[PDB]
């Protein structure tokens, strides 16, 4: 449901994850490194799935973060694939995939995978 | 790389 | 070349993917499936790196299409990521993490992962 | 699944 | 260090992993399946590199099984690909990619992507 | 067919792999990597699925890689999962895991994954 | 499958 | 990496 995926998120390497999910499937917010002042957010954009089943199943929802803001240019993205499970113990689990800018020759190591928990802080 | 933990 | 990334693109299963990419990195457009059809259209959104290096390297992007519109919902939401190649050929080389909505029991075998390779023939 | 290839 | 990766092993959904590492880098043991009885165990070949770094840095390490015994066939092949961090808590981390035989149609979607984390429990 | 897996096969980046299957599922040989070389190459092990479905579908199979040899340690082992599909164009297509050892501060980005398809040409 | 948890 | 292609 929107409301319930909209709000603040942490994940377990300290980042910040802020989102607001709209009524038509977007996901719009900002991601944080993990600690580090102001200038390590970055604009992420997404999108869910508005009308999941009944049951106590998971709302299957992505975005993608580009890693350039006006201070930085990591030159790579990432893009995390998850469900959002709510509860009083909200949670967002991840699968994701950080693909870096290469030149021919080093794009077989381009990619890296992994996955991130995100526990929901503030609405 | 800002998707991981602080620097040492 | 940078806004290079905009137009259309076509996969090896024959899906299509329509793209505007703006020049503060955005990614905005529709990702048709199997058939053509008419409403096999579906909303994506996504993000590049307006800025790549100058070592003739490629540009890195990503994007979310989540499998819902006024005619299916298949619980499902699927994020490539890859990056973009210009030139004579361009292409837009990706790996891929397709999620489905499941119960806790089936948690564990959620995700399927592929890859795709797209180019404007 | 509308990611795949036809059902044809 | 092979004593270390010897042994018998869970995973956080109820499976068995028991295995031997050589001095060879090799890796030979049986999976089993969560609860269940006697024949869900599966024959497992992997290699894990025998001389890692002095540092507190893990042991990469990858098996394999493919899912047939003589009871079952599930037509598929599971590898586990991660790193043995020892200590008096030691654990296996994975990711992992399950494979499924498909005809051609299929194909895009033979893979899952998982993680499983092990800890140890008998030498 | 069954034992066709055996023989040498060659990847997209120029890697030989050559590989014994046994009658039970087990999958045997070295992997060479670059320049072809000489201790270039690695023992890998692995299984296959020695009793496939009778619709046309490949055979699932996967393997795995430690990077050390008598005169080599690059601390990471890969893994291949994939399937193996017979005919006049035998081939495996497979997805991989890279692991590299490292520190707990560095094992969030201790994992590459990627694809190669191998063929006997 | 054998690589998930116990049945319902 | 010895999994890579050649440095050539």
């Amino acid at each position: 449901a929107e409301a319930g995926i909209t709000g603040t998120w942490y994940n377990q390497l300290g980042s910040t994850f802020i989102v607001t999910a709209g009524a038509d499937g977007a996901l719009t917010g900002t991601y944080e490194s993990a600690v580090g002042n102001a200038e390590s957010r970055y604009v992420l954009t997404g999108r869910y799935d508005s009308a999941p089943a009944t049951d106590g199943s998971g709302t299957a929802l992505g975005w993608t973060v580009a890693w350039k803001n006006n201070y930085r240019n990591a030159h790579s993205a990432t893009t995390w694939s998850g469900q959002y499970v709510g509860g009083a113990e909200a949670r967002i689990n991840t699968q994701w995939l950080l693909t870096s800018g290469t030149t021919e020759a080093n794009a077989w190591k381009s990619t890296l995978v992994g996955h991130d928990t995100f526990t929901k802080v503030k609405p | 790389h800002p998707q991981g933990p602080p620097c040492k």
